[PDB]
RNA sequence: GCCACAGAG
């Protein structure tokens, strides 16, 4: 049948249930998994082909300068790595 | 009585007077190649049975069973196996769970798949480069001609706990294996364009290969070729072009009585090898269709490795992903000098009624040591006794128990191990065609949030259940932050009198 | 034209030998019994009814309505007859006819 | 030489 | 009636073998535990049951 | 020169861009693309 | 005493219908070895009564 | 959890960690988040960590405790048997901290012929390394299969196979380890009795001790089972025949005054129930009894008997159905139907109730299984099936009643339950006012 | 499709002993056991190497697009 | 022109005069260590001799070595190798003189 | 004879029939599917033809 | 002390039981002295691909050490890199690559030096660190081959492509560095792959030097193990036909039989595979211990024919006093 | 002292969700309980759920 | 983007 405004607001792939209780998100990332023993048990491995596109918005202090400074040097092609920068002014 | 078609059936012996009518004689004839199976129909030796029928009648099972009451006699047990678990080797000793696991599982196995399958095109396939066939089999495989085209690879197994990466049914795999050619399996997928000519008589062309003012190849075109179509051979990277397409600008049809003789250019609207590992063209083909236009397929391959995530089965279910890849000088061996190739947790067996495991171990063993390829078909098969003094008669343990060495401190282990070859498959689901990650990706139009699946670079859903599970830790700024925030955060305007 | 099966009596490969099978690029091990329409290679998969031209007797054990169904299948049209206990007395229900 | 054991080659005819 | 016809899946030849033989149901969707689905004795050497 | 196959005839013939796409001398309709010959290599581990 | 949970409200009262509801629901979970804590199961009975 | 970069393209995780997810490393696919604001960072660490949460909400249990192979590892070195010198005792004390910690040495448990260490001693050192941790735990627990002592004028410290074990200080007096102690189920474990004494920071360091200990020690000493470990002696294969001959007899004899029509009848029900019930207990009962006999004869080193005792994965029953007869094949909670008319399968007498005829499985799965009882092997394991996979989707959908019924709820700084709109469910949650998690 | 060079777990050199394999079985018509003991294998690995092995290569070369059909 | 990063003395695991040390060693793996383990517990000075692989994905080596008394783990550490050295020495010469024999 | 089998179904609930029975389910091939569809598509060009 | 027992369902006495602490008297403290008196090496038997030798009163953790280094640490040659010029064969280019990888070359590697991965690819390679190889085969049919087909060697003049077909291409210095002792596989008759008339294999493979750790075709022993010497105490003699049930619990070279009193012996307890049997049978049982020994050592070395195994054994334990001696110099980091 | 700790210790700390955490402590194990029907009185005579 | 099946936990 013809999706109406009644039909686009229940259901499992509705909005109540679909879009707005829960919804997508970015940042994620989805693995198989596999035993490592070695690791403390808070520690979770991330590879290093995930970790290089997964970033934290890391914002400068004068705390936090030379390591940035380093990470962005370093660019989006080697781990210890940034991907993305903005500024103040833009 | 019942006339109708469309009944199942299925061919007995009949038996009376206490004597099956198929005498030795008549075995015989069909050994000797004549008397078919039609013709016992014909003398009235064997008859098709329904459902219905069996309701009033009498089937033994074995030649020991019978009674004068009887009627009719079960040509073979094993008829009650299927086609697909008739790879299983001893499964009448297995649980039933693992016999419906290894149905669902088996279908899904890495092989080679027919005698032609190099010069086939379909959209996915899997071909494993060394193929082996299963050591302990069964009558099936050599019915439905199972090991003449295998799938999978026989390892010699210890069931030992090696290390904690061998936990929870996860797998062991060896360094100087893989590298060796163990479970190397290549992969062909299919690209197909086809060339429309449009009412204006338009149509696309292939020609074109992008030159920069240096006088070379563009690293876009690396591989692009003379024509327009990716040279076999050559190497494909993520983001180049192995179809150089060209679609005319005027999209839409519009018939033109005009002349617009020339002057007819086309926009670039290629193909792009956007896979995240190498890839290799092996087969660029050409045709006309039935409209007689123009299609080109191509066949890229690539060799991938076995390492962590790869799932692999052993014909009795028991599947796992590899947890972790030692060295060989890591791995234990025995007075020979053998290392195993895949170590397996022993905490697979209580749970799981997996005996048939160990005696496909056994008759493996038995058979290797032996030089023969030993039966294990379902209700009967070759029994364990046998087996037990051909292990004895080379020289070894009655159970496969061979003391091994521990390759990490030089010393004996203090209990014996299970030691001898399985046939184990590797599946299809593989690590590298799941990892994921989404960062800051593409939107849909109509709700602003992440779309789904791999295939367009989505993200992960969190859904009612996680969004109460978060609500039941009293997290209430990372509940704002996972679903307003960083999902479908929105700049509104609100007057705040009207409401609206 | 009919698309036809592989292996068939119509087909190029029946009783083919393994010289003929090569010449063809054909696999010897081919199950066949699939029909290759528009590239695809589809198959037809036997489907599992309800037995027409016969009786079927259904029951409930809570609710104590017992019945008898019967499928009535003509070469034209196909139908459906219901023998239903209702309080205790037996009445026949069609789904052309409003009521028992 | 020939038994009712190996009455399963009726199967592969 | 709908889904007739499935792609035969190439992924090893006991696939080919085994999505070949196959029965589909007459009900689409069940919830009753022991009904439709449940592996009856009379499918003794008629469909298998494994 | 010579850059494509025909599936069964296996003749070497060239396609020039103003020619349908068939072979020289069988019906067929199928050709492939001939093993290029630029230095391709490989890591044996 | 009732099993029941309307029954022992309608004789009774709902002070009793949830002493009946957290009775019923304790000898469910105790019966089957999951041992639920039952100061959850006595914010299930007010909150339904 | 806090992340650690290693290359091998799969998420791993420890598998202490594992119990909660329900995880199982057989294709199993789980998903990674990464939150963005600082604020979100510190709520996660701070309240969702696995540190802070090794408690499940559920009974105040812990969850996150020894899993598999890990309970294994905990019984090889604390078994009764097992003496270690001093360079193996050294190096199993350095293989579990890396050679991180200052770890003392305790005096020998043996001193005049050669010096020895009990494997105890081990644990207890992994407890408390050193003067400079201050873990010092007290506690006394039951094993998961326990065995009074000889008389009841002894307590239960003396009692055979060691099932009581009682720590003093940091050393583990008596008691071997199991998964009563060591894993997830029971209000008196060790790590347990850490986390509530001491902290959760001493309690994360205690399991990666013990997980990298049980990770690297059993590759020095394999465990493995064979056939030989499940394969029965020679008393049971005669023992078992004579039982089945006395139980088949009872039943035929029963099952032919059923037929002559003079069965006695309960108050409550009619024939056919009296005969499945009498039928049933006397198969259940000789099942239990033969397991019984095949279990006490097995001799110690057979590991799947290893396995039921130290609680890591597996049952007696479970053994019992290897080694012994499979036992009654329950269908639907009753003997199997009647899919034919008054039989099962076409190969039995007609009008027969014999408990071979009606799902008796008596091959143990050692010797193999006949056509009949894999047939009805079957069916139980396709019922199992099905009732897992049905009762999800009503179960969950009670679950998200529950939770949109009950997520309003909170707590409010005056030890009142109040809803969204401040009306009063209970005055003091729970009577008492006290967290069930603590 | 073609017998391994090495053995996936011992490490021989297996690939000699294939055609050597295949002509003592063909001529003398023994047992593939002792066929396997004389090419001087006795580690059973390189026993399932060439015991298990099949000859697909000689399959595939039928169908190749090169040569005349 | 001395290989500095090969081996490390780890400072937050050690003691302050130098009963008790922990050394990193990099570019080696068990080996090794089971070699320097067996010939430091054949010295009457050392409690406790033990090594340890945190990672096998990572190329390390942590040894860890107690001496109760008047000997250092830097020293234990120096003898140990010399004895591993002159012991690998014994071995060549023995072999080589039973080699040309025969 | 189907009120007959009504009653005895009535009479006593051992006389109830399986739904699930394979002697009650009936299998249609191939072959047969494709006549059903040829039947209704050589109709409809039959009466376009004329 | 040092008699590792059997028993039928475990392993007794396997840990080291020699060190100062183990007991009060404080005995087997290290000294060069008494490993020089004490320690043996017998050779059984020398051949040109296998040696089979024999250690006498030496540590467990010593000979494992010497077993890993053989596996791994000890250098040798394989392709590494393949150029493919016109790889027309049904065989994929990377199996091709990969079968060329693992076949062993019969260089001594003495005469190489290691490849510095970090250097351009343009020199990376020099005649002094690279071995050059090269194959071209072509498959053409044969016109006077017989009718009846049914071998494809007949019928095709070079249907296989062996190993031996793999040519050594000197380049520069290295054609007067090989030229008395050529370059060749190690095993001629590795077939490498299969051809059809109509079909070209040219290629052009480098081999460099690396250790085993990286890569399996590095390894140069085919098999480097060892196993403890077992040994059989009859703790009672026995008699009669009892005398041959116990000899059939053995294999054949293991157990004799006397004939001066006819009751049973060891023969030589080297040839017996611990098939543990005697522990079964309740009637031999509490009369015999078997156990092995535990600072006897049996080594079997068999090489892929790259170099003589005793030349392993030499080149294992030079590499284990070098690496001792690098960790000696070098100095601890502060 | 070690007492009074664990009990002080041990209110309900104020703010938390403690409907969420029953709702999700009384879901659970209805997806983990396995058996239905148990024989109480009599065996088979009376039946109970 | 809409439907249909196939699967993974
Ligand atoms: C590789 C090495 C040089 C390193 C640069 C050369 C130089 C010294 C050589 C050994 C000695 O000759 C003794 C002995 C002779 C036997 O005949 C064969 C084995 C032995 C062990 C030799 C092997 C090898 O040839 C050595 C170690
Ligand atoms: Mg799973
Ligand atoms: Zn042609
Ligand atoms: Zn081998």
């Amino acid at each position: 049948p013809i999706r109406g405004f009644c039909q686009r607001l229940k259901g499992k792939q509705g909005r109540f249930r679909g879009n707005l209780s829960g919804k997508r998100v970015d940042f994620s990332g989805r693995t198989v998994i596999s035993p490592d023993p070695n690791l403390s048990i808070d520690e979770v491995a991330v590879p290093d082909r995930v970790a290089k596109v997964l970033t934290y918005p890391e914002k400068v202090t004068r705390y936090n300068r030379h390591k940035l400074q380093e990470l962005i040097v370093n660019g989006p092609n080697v781990h210890p790595g940034a991907n993305y920068l903005l500024k103040r002014n833009e | 009585i019942a006339t109708d078609g469309g009944r199942i059936c299925r061919p007995l012996i009949i038996v009376s007077d206490g004597q099956s009518r198929v005498k030795d004689i008549h075995l015989r004839k069909l050994l000797d190649g004549e008397l078919d199976f039609d013709d016992f129909l014909k003398l009235g030796l064997v008859e098709y049975l329904d459902v219905n029928e069996e309701n009033d009648s009498y089937i033994a099972l074995y030649e020991k069973d019978i009674v004068p009451s009887m009627t009719h006699l079960e040509i073979e047990p094993f008829t009650i196996l299927g086609a697909v678990a008739g790879l299983i080797p001893y499964p009448h000793h297995n649980q039933s769970p693992r016999n419906t696991y290894q149905c669902a599982m088996g279908k899904q196995a890495i092989g080679a798949i027919a005698y032609n399958q190099f010069k086939r095109i379909d959209t996915l396939l899997y071909l494993m480069t060394y193929p082996q066939q299963p050591m302990v089999k069964t009558k099936t495989i050599e019915l439905i001609d199972y090991d003449k085209l295998p799938a999978g690879q026989n390892a010699t197994v210890a069931v030992m706990s090696y290390s904690g990466y061998d936990i929870e049914d996860a797998l062991v795999l060896n360094k100087s294996s893989i590298d060796r050619g163990f479970g190397r399996c290549e992969t062909r997928r299919k690209t197909t364009t086809v060339l429309k000519r449009y009412a204006n008589h338009t149509q696309d062309i292939i020609g074109g290969m992008r030159v920069d003012e240096n006088g070379d190849p563009i690293w876009q075109h690396q591989s692009l070729g003379p024509d327009g179509l990716g040279e076999v051979g050559m190497k494909v990277q993520s983001g180049q072009i192995y179809i150089n397409k060209s679609v005319p600008t005027n999209s839409a049809d519009a018939p033109n009585p005009n002349n617009v003789n020339v002057q007819t250019q086309y926009r670039e609207a290629p193909v792009i090898y956007r896979g995240p590992e190498p890839s290799h063209i092996d087969q660029v083909m050409m045709s006309v269709s039935d409209n007689d236009q123009a299609l080109i397929k191509v066949l890229l391959r690539q060799n991938r490795r076995p390492e962590l995530g790869d799932k692999f089965s052993s014909r009795h279910g028991q599947k796992g992903v590899c947890g972790i890849i030692v060295k060989q000088e890591d791995m234990p061996f025995n007075d020979q000098g053998i290392v195993p190739d895949i170590i397996m947790n022993p905490h697979g067996f209580p749970s799981r009624m997996t005996v048939g495991k160990m005696i496909e171990l056994i008759s493996g063993k038995a058979g290797v040591l032996n030089g023969t390829l030993e039966y294990g078909t379902c209700f009967g098969g070759s029994k364990l006794e046998d087996m037990s003094k051909i292990l004895v008669d080379q020289g070894f343990n009655y159970s496969g128990k061979d003391m091994l060495y521990s390759g990490i401190t030089g010393e004996c282990l203090q209990a014996y191990i299970f030691f001898g070859p399985i046939y184990y498959q590797k599946l299809k689901h593989m690590v590298l065609d799941k990892m994921h990650a989404r960062a800051r990706g593409p939107r849909a139009v109509l709700t602003r949030q992440p779309t789904e699946g791999r295939s367009r670079d989505g993200g992960l859903r969190l859904g009612e259940m996680e969004r109460d599970c978060v609500i039941a830790y009293g997290a209430s700024q990372l509940l704002l932050e996972r679903l307003m925030i960083s999902s479908d955060a929105f700049e509104v305007d609100v007057c705040d009198k009207c409401g609206l | 034209r009919m698309p036809i099966m592989l292996r068939s009596n119509k087909c190029i490969l029946y009783d083919a030998d393994e010289s003929k099978m090569a010449k063809l690029n054909e696999c010897p091990l081919d199950p066949g019994g699939y029909f290759i329409v528009n590239g695809t290679e589809k198959v037809i998969l036997v489907q599992e009814q309800l037995s027409k031209n016969r009786i079927i007797v259904e029951a409930d054990e809570k609710k104590g309505i017992v019945q008898a169904s019967v499928t009535s299948s003509t070469h034209e049209r196909k139908s459906k007859t219901y023998v239903i206990t209702k309080n205790g007395k037996i009445y026949l229900k069609h789904n052309s006819i409003a009521e028992e | 030489i020939n038994t009712a054991q190996d009455k399963w080659h009726l199967l592969p005819a | 009636r709908a889904g007739v016809t499935h792609v035969l899946s190439r992924l090893s030849y006991i696939s080919a073998l085994g999505m070949m033989t196959r029965i589909s149901s007459q009900f689409e969707k069940s919830r009753k535990v022991s009904g439709p689905r449940a592996l009856q004795p009379s499918q003794f050497g008629m469909l298998c049951t494994a | 020169t010579l850059k494509y196959i025909c599936a069964e005839c296996s003749s070497k013939l060239s396609l020039s861009r103003t020619d349908a796409v068939r072979c020289k001398d069988c019906g067929h309709r199928i050709l492939l693309k001939a093993r290029t010959k630029r230095l391709v290599q490989f890591e044996a581990r | 005493t009732t099993n029941h949970v309307l029954e022992v409200f309608s004789v009774l009262g709902i002070e009793a219908a949830r002493y009946s509801i957290i009775r019923e629901i304790n000898y469910t979970m105790s019966n089957h070895g999951m041992s639920v804590d039952p100061r959850h199961i006595q914010l299930l009975g007010d909150v339904m009564t | 959890h806090y992340a650690k970069i290693r290359p091998w393209r799969t998420f791993r995780l420890n598998e202490c960690v594992c119990t909660p997810y329900n995880a199982d490393f057989d294709g199993d696919e789980m998903n990674l988040h990464v939150p963005q604001t600082e604020e979100a960072r510190a709520e996660a660490i701070n309240l969702m960590g696995v540190k802070n949460n090794l408690l499940t909400p559920k009974s105040g249990e812990p969850i996150i405790a020894a899993t598999q192979d890990f309970i294994t590892g905990s019984y090889l070195i604390s078994h009764k048997d097992s003496f270690y010198d001093r360079a193996t005792l050294t190096q199993l004390l350095s293989m579990m901290s890396d050679g991180i910690e200052h770890f003392d040495i305790p005096p020998p448990a043996i001193m005049k012929p050669y010096y020895l260490w009990t494997g105890k001693q081990v644990f207890s050192l992994l407890i408390k390394p050193n003067h400079n941790s201050p873990v010092v735990i007290n506690l006394d627990a039951k094993n998961k299969v326990f065995v009074p002592p000889k008389s009841k004028s002894l307590p239960n410290e003396m009692s055979q196979n060691d099932g009581f074990v009682i720590i003093r200080g940091s050393q583990i007096l008596s008691g071997v380890m199991d998964k009563s102690v060591l894993g997830d189920g029971k209000k008196h474990s060790v790590f347990y009795t850490i986390l509530r004494d001491y902290g959760p920071q001493e309690a994360a360091n205690a399991m990666n001790r013990m997980a990298k200990l049980c990770a690297r020690f059993l590759g020095n000493r394999g465990f493995s089972i064979g056939i030989n470990d499940v394969t029965p002696a020679d008393d049971l294969k005669q023992k078992k025949e004579e039982l089945v001959e006395i139980a088949y007899h009872k039943c035929d004899e029963l099952i032919t005054l059923f037929n002559k029509g003079e069965l006695e009848t309960q108050p409550g029900c009619n024939e056919e129930q009296t005969l499945e019930a009498k039928i049933g207990g006397l198969l259940s009962k000789v099942r239990e009894e033969v397991g019984d006999v095949c279990i006490n004869e097995l001799d110690n080193w057979n590991a799947p008997l290893i396995m039921a005792t130290c609680g890591s994965k597996g049952s007696t029953l479970n053994v019992s159905q290897m080694v012994a007869v499979v036992g009654q094949q329950i269908i639907s909670g009753n003997r199997v139907p009647d899919g034919f008319q008054d039989r099962s399968l076409p190969h039995f007498p007609k009008n027969s109730k014999t408990p071979q005829s009606k799902g008796f499985v008596r091959n143990s799965f050692f010797s193999g299984l006949s056509p009949p009882e894999f047939l009805f092997h079957a069916i139980s394991g396709r019922e199992g099936l099905v009732d897992t996979a049905v009762k999800t989707a009503e179960t969950g959908y009670m679950s998200r009643r529950l939770m949109k019924s009950l997520e309003d709820l909170s707590c409010q700084y005056d030890n009142t339950v109040r809803t969204s709109a401040n009306g009063i469910v209970q005055f003091t949650y729970g009577g008492d006012g006290l967290d069930p998690l603590e | 499709m073609i017998v391994p060079v090495r053995c996936f777990s011992c490490g021989k050199v297996v690939g000699d002993k294939w055609e050597s394999y295949l002509n003592l079985l063909q001529e003398d018509e023994l047992d593939e056991g002792t066929a396997l003991s004389r090419l001087g294998l006795k580690r059973y690995c390189c026993r399932r190497m060439i015991l298990t092995h099949v000859d697909l290569i000689e399959k595939f070369l039928r169908y190749n697009p090169l040569e005349k059909r | 022109e001395p290989d500095r990063e090969k081996i490390k003395l780890l400072t937050q695991a050690t003691s302050e005069d130098g009963t008790s040390a922990s050394f990193q060693i990099v570019e080696e793996d068990h080996t090794l260590g089971n070699a320097l383990r067996y010939v430091i517990m054949k010295n009457p000075d050392v409690e406790f001799c033990g090594y340890s692989i945190p990672h096998p994905s990572e190329n390390l080596l942590n040894i860890r070595i107690q001496t109760y008394g008047e000997t250092t783990a830097v020293d234990a550490l120096q003898k140990g190798l010399k004895d591993l050295m002159d012991l690998c020495d014994v071995v060549e010469s023995k072999f080589t003189e039973k080699i040309k024999s025969m | 004879m189907m009120t007959r089998r009504v009653v005895m179904a009535m009479y006593n609930p051992k006389m109830i029939d399986d739904r699930d029975y394979v002697g009650n389910k009936r299998l249609e091939l191939a072959g047969q599917l494709i006549s059903l569809l040829f039947e209704d598509l050589f109709k409809k060009f039959n009466n376009d033809f004329k | 002390s040092n008699i590792v027992g059997i028993e039928y369902n475990r392993v007794t006495n396997t840990t080291s039981t020699d060190f100062p602490g183990f007991s009060k008297d404080a005995e087997n403290e290290w000294n060069v002295e008494k490993f020089k008196k004490d320690f043996e090496v017998n050779i059984s038997s020398l051949d040109a691909r296998e040696a089979n030798f024999d250690l006498i009163n030496i540590d467990t953790s010593i000979a494992n050490a010497f077993r890993r280094i053989m596996i791994s640490e000890v250098p040798s040659v394989a392709a590494e890199y393949v150029y493919f010029f016109n790889n027309t064969s049904v065989i994929q280019d990377e199996v091709l690559a990969h079968r060329i990888g693992l076949v062993p070359l019969k260089v001594d590697p003495d005469m190489l030096t290691w490849v510095d991965s970090n250097l351009p690819d343009d020199e990376k390679f020099t005649d002094e660190n690279t071995i050059v190889l090269s194959l071209n085969v072509k498959c053409t049919r044969n016109p006077d081959a017989p009718k009846g087909s049914t071998d494809p060697k007949e019928l095709y003049n070079n249907a296989h492509v062996y190993a031996r077909d793999l040519k050594f291409e000197p380049q520069g210095r290295q054609s007067t560095t090989f030229a008395d002792c050529p370059v060749v596989p190690a095993d001629p008759d590795i077939l490498l792959a299969k051809l059809r008339p109509g079909q070209e294999i040219s290629l052009k493979a480098h081999c460099i030097l690396g250790i085993g750790g990286d890569h399996a075709k590095f390894s140069p022993v085919s098999t480097a193990s060892y196993r403890l010497l077992p040994q059989i105490n009859i703790l009672q003699p026995i008699k009669g036909e009892s005398a041959r049930r116990f000899q059939k619990c053995f294999p054949p070279g293991v157990i004799g039989i006397d004939e001066g009193s006819d009751e049973a012996y060891v023969k030589d307890a080297r040839k017996d595979t611990v098939s543990r049997e005697v522990l079964r049978y309740e009637e031999f049982a509490d009369k015999v211990k078997l156990g092995r020994v535990r600072n006897h050592f049996i080594f079997n070395v068999e090489s892929a024919g790259a170099m003589t195994p005793e030349e392993i054994f030499f080149k294992s334990v030079r590499i284990l006093k070098n690496k001792a001696e690098y960790l000696k110099n070098c100095p601890i980091t502060q | 002292e070690i007492a009074l700790f664990k009990y002080r210790k041990a209110r309900l700390e104020p703010g938390t969700a403690i409907g969420a955490i029953g709702a999700q402590s009384i879901g659970e194990p209805g997806t983990q309980m396995t058996l239905k029907t148990f024989h109480f009185a009599g065996v088979a005579s009376m039946n109970v759920t």
